[PDB]
RNA sequence: ACCUCGGAGCAGAACCCAACCUCCGAGCAGUACAUGCUAAGACUUCACCAGUCAAAGCGAACCUUUGAUCCAAUAACUUGACCAACGGAACAAGUUACCCUAGGGAUAACAGCGCAAUCCUAUUCUAGAGUCCAUAUCAACAAUAGGGUUUACGACCUCGAUGUUGGAUCAGGACAUCCCGAUGGUGCAGCCGCUAUUAAAGGUUCGUUUGUUCAACGAUUAAAGUCCUACGUGAUCUGAGUUCAGACCGGAGUAAUCCAGGUCGGUUUCUAUCUACUUUAAUUCCUCCCUGUACGAAAGGACAAGAGAAAUAAGG
RNA sequence: UCCUUAAAUAGGGAUGGCUCCACGAGGGUUCAGCUG
RNA sequence: CCGAGCCUGGUGAUAGCUGGUUGUCCAAGAUGAAUCUUAGUUCAACUUUAAAUUUGCCCACAGAACCCAAAUCCCCUUGUAAAUUUAACUGUUAGUCCAAAGAGGAACAGCUCUUUGGACACUAGGAAAAAACCUUGUAGAGAGAGUAAAAAAUUUAACACCCAUAGUAGGCCUAAAAGCAGCCACCAAUUAAGAAAGCGUUCAAGCUCAACACAAAAAUCCCAAACAUAUA
């Protein structure tokens, strides 16, 4: 047989032993190391500005709605000056401590839909929510004064 | 011309004189076209072999069909079939001289780049069909980017430097330690035990 | 399960495998010869 | 083809690590080798067979004393894969004529003048 | 076709190195007529033969391949014929199956054994077809495995009584399944097919032509499977093809003779010493019931289960 | 291509060229019969 | 027992061919040229014996070509004891496998050639059995000991989850082809989103990318038995 063959030629046993003896031995990296011990900034600045722009804030869970129903809700909210927002908890949890909102930590988890405004049409918004028996109002904080749902109802009335 | 150029079966002017089957042109590391040239991806030959015109057609058709002509361009990094393989008749008793030319073929050594791609496109976009073509190829082949090529090379030096085995094929062969040169080839002193016939053992330091 | 032809000579041979014992024997010889190199270097 | 093997000179250039490992001082190197044949010359080239015969290592495991000089070292380099080389150590110096008949080569490589 | 000599590579660097190996060239000419004579020392085509180089010296002047011996011819010096099968018989061709002897497995054919080019099978890739539809189905270029069923190759066993092919008899085995069994998918509504997985317990027809294996044809079948077994099996049989001595046709050859061709004819021995062996719970099909019910627009047409008939196989 | 068979690699027919009377343990094919 | 009878003789024909070639013991002993030649022989090489006298092998430095690698040759030392020559001479001399460089074949062959080396045609141990791989050789007895080569290893495919407003079916040609037959731009709103990345529509319609958000099979019958963890 030729030195070059289509198949892998059988090595002389001495050559095979040489290869086995000179096989690569990886180092042991000591104790097992595993077992051992600009849209983001755009959102940052936008939310920083929004926290001052808004005077009254609220939040809901507008995820159970359809595309068309959500569009209609947005239209009814834009009839007024209120604006509906959403932003990651991933970046909002830092925002609460950034803006000094300690009581707001256990309010934003999951889908959260902010309702930033300066003029309360919450009476009519709650009336609209009434004919859709779901999507309950969630607590908010107007001008650094935390309001529960009962607070929002009293403020509306 | 952002397309892979057609390769002829045989040279227009053939070789009147038959030449011997110098398998050394397949044996050992490739010294030519081992580096990227005006491209980002390519097919690396992890072993030696002979590229027939059928392989050339397979490569050309597959790549031309499965690349974007405007963005992706391709270039052959291997000459056209130029070595005649004088395959004899379809049955005859041995002797009578040497055979006649029936096919033409281009040798390829390990570490040789076969086809080189380029243009505005990232590696994973091309990995699929380059890997299919590599598998189609007659020798071990691999779809390799510039980054992956440099990464595997640097890994090879890392292995060569960090192995805890006191005994390396280079040391033993060069020093003729156990009289192993009675079993090795003179080419083994330079192949360093990483090449056996036309096969290349990348895993082996 | 037979190997065609005669064993250990043809193109197709019995697969031979290296035992840990064989590896140790070869390594022992290599160590002896590394010492030989050192003592022949002076 | 199979031929004689030319060992590159860098093989026979000891490093400080080797000096520590084997315990030989490059300065004031040892004078005499103790060479034993530990491998058969069968299945080895005729030139290795001839070198073994020259060095007088026909019998295996029979220590032989040789000069640590370049020519003997060249032959020993040719047949280094068949032999074990250890320096000859002389704790009490070379034997005197009085005790020439009371020496013994310890397995450590020391020729002791008391036995 | 070649046979002698030489140049280049194989054979890279002292020399040396083959081949039916890859290429090339030569059988001398031109010149002069010291291109004379002698002679140290050397080389050498692995022997010899032969072939090379050459200082000094003498003498004139001021060169770059083919062949022996004998034998002839010439007064001699010298010269010749072939010896190209080119180490050269002085002069001798075809043919033999009417053949013979000595041998050869160191050397062919069947067979065995290697090998796997060829062949066959399976996967990967989708080009692609598949009305679109890669993947129900099929498939190019290729890649990777596996097998040892063809056609070849090798010359390793056997040439110190084994023809070969078919057929008969009896079959052992593989499964890569032809039927029967169980499943998945379907370009499966049902029936049907197509495809794949699993399954080797059982089964797997009779005829015409042809020596035929095959093949075509006829009629069947549940099906008429692919293979291995010295293309199983001639100390069990047969000898139809082919093979020996006879003879024609056609062809080659001066003829003798010959022929991968066509045809008519043509001896098949063995009393068994040894091994081995000589008594190890069926299958299918059809009819009927279910039922012309399911399914289906209709056409068509089931499952599963059961009964009755046969047939075969085995045992009586 | 026709006949022969269910099926037909069989058989028969569409000096030279023919004519086969008879014969044949010659070589083929066939009806009918006969039969282990 | 007639492709040329039989008997006797020549005749013990001849045979480069086959077969055979009989006491004990020791020792040395192995792979080119020409040839009607490749089944033989002669010369060489090798080999044996005896003899003469004197270097022989190994061998670093120095040295050995231009054209266009492994190594080799040569020899001061040195390790060694052999070499040359003289006389006489048979026999072997168209080998095998393994490693390596090549050639041919098919980068087949237990295939055919050349070269370097090894082994076999010689002992023993091992690789199952075993000419050619590995260990090892010089010979005897021992009911001692240390070792050499020397035992195969491996088991391998889950997967984010979400849901997708609208400028408009972006235009062009295209019966319309709107993202999808195709070019060209590839902007844009809410907080946030490619005028198309894949199915599917003559064209639409219906679904997913994201982002929102959180390996294997062959023919007589498998083939030691077994064993995962007691100290190196
Ligand atoms: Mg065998
Ligand atoms: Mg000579
Ligand atoms: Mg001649
Ligand atoms: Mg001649
Ligand atoms: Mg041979
Ligand atoms: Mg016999
Ligand atoms: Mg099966
Ligand atoms: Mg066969
Ligand atoms: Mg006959
Ligand atoms: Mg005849
Ligand atoms: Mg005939
Ligand atoms: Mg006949
Ligand atoms: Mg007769
Ligand atoms: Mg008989
Ligand atoms: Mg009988
Ligand atoms: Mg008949
Ligand atoms: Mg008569
Ligand atoms: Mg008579
Ligand atoms: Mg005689
Ligand atoms: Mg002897
Ligand atoms: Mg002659
Ligand atoms: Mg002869
Ligand atoms: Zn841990």
């Amino acid at each position: 047989s030729k030195a070059v063959t289509r198949h892998r030629r059988v090595m002389h046993f001495q050559r095979q032993k040489l290869m086995a003896v000179t096989e690569y031995i990886p180092p042991k990296p000591a104790i097992h190391p595993s077992c051992l011990p600009g849209l983001i900034r755009l959102l940052r600045r936008e939310i920083a500005a929004v926290f001052q722009d808004n005077r009254m804030i609220a939040v809901c869970q507008n995820v159970a709605l359809s595309a068309e129903d959500k569009l209609l809700m947005r239209h009814q909210l834009r009839k007024h000056k209120i604006l509906m927002k959403v932003f990651p908890n991933q970046v909002l949890k830092p925002f609460l401590e950034d803006s000094k909102y300690q009581n707001l930590l256990p309010l934003f988890v999951g889908h959260n839909m902010l309702l930033v405004s300066e003029e309360p049409k919450v009476k009519e918004m709650v009336r609209i929510l009434r004919t859709v028996p779901f999507l309950p109002l969630l607590g908010g904080c107007i001008d650094d004064t935390i309001l529960s749902r009962q607070g929002f109802i009293n403020y509306s009335k | 011309k952002p397309k892979l150029r057609f390769i002829e079966r045989a040279p227009l002017v053939p070789k009147v004189r038959r030449e011997p089957k110098n398998l050394s042109d397949i044996r050992g590391p490739s010294t030519e076209a081992t580096e990227f040239t005006e491209g980002n991806f390519a097919i690396l030959a992890l072993g030696g072999g002979y590229l027939h015109w059928g392989h050339f057609e397979m490569m050309r058709l597959t790549i031309n069909r499965s690349m974007d002509p405007k963005n992706m361009f391709a270039i052959w990094r291997v000459p056209a079939p130029f070595k005649p393989i004088t395959r004899k008749s379809v049955g005859h008793r041995m002797g009578g001289g040497k055979g006649a030319i029936d096919h033409y073929v281009t040798p390829v050594k390990a570490g040789r780049l076969v086809v080189e791609m380029g243009g505005r496109c990232e590696f994973e976009e091309v990995q699929g069909f380059l890997d299919q073509v590599a598998h189609k190829l007659p020798f071990a082949a691999k779809a390799v980017s510039r980054g992956t090529l440099e990464k595997m090379r640097k890994d090879q030096e890392e292995r060569e430097r960090n192995n805890q085995n006191p005994w390396t094929f280079e040391r033993i062969a060069t020093a003729n330690m156990l009289g192993i040169r009675k079993v090795l080839s003179p080419y083994d002193l330079t192949h360093k035990g990483k090449y056996w016939g036309k096969f290349y053992m990348p895993k082996r330091v | 399960g037979r190997i065609p032809g005669r064993q250990w000579i043809g193109k197709h041979r019995r697969p031979r495998f290296v035992s840990l014992r064989a590896k140790q024997n070869m390594i022992r010889r290599l160590e002896i010869e590394a010492e030989n190199h050192y003592w022949l270097s002076m | 083809k199979f031929t004689r093997s030319r060992i590159p000179e860098k093989v026979f250039q000891a490093s400080p690590e080797d000096h520590e490992k084997y315990g030989g001082d490059p300065q004031n190197p040892h004078k005499l080798h103790i060479v034993t044949r530990i491998k058969s010359t069968r299945r080895r080239p005729y030139w290795e067979k001839d070198i073994i015969k020259m060095l007088g290592l026909e019998k295996a495991h029979t220590p032989q004393v040789h000069k640590n000089i370049p020519s003997v070292n060249a032959k020993l380099k040719v047949v280094k894969h068949l032999i074990r080389i250890k320096p000859l150590k002389l704790p009490q110096g070379l034997p005197a004529e009085e005790n020439m008949s009371n020496t013994c080569l310890k397995s450590t490589g020391e020729l002791v003048v008391q036995w």
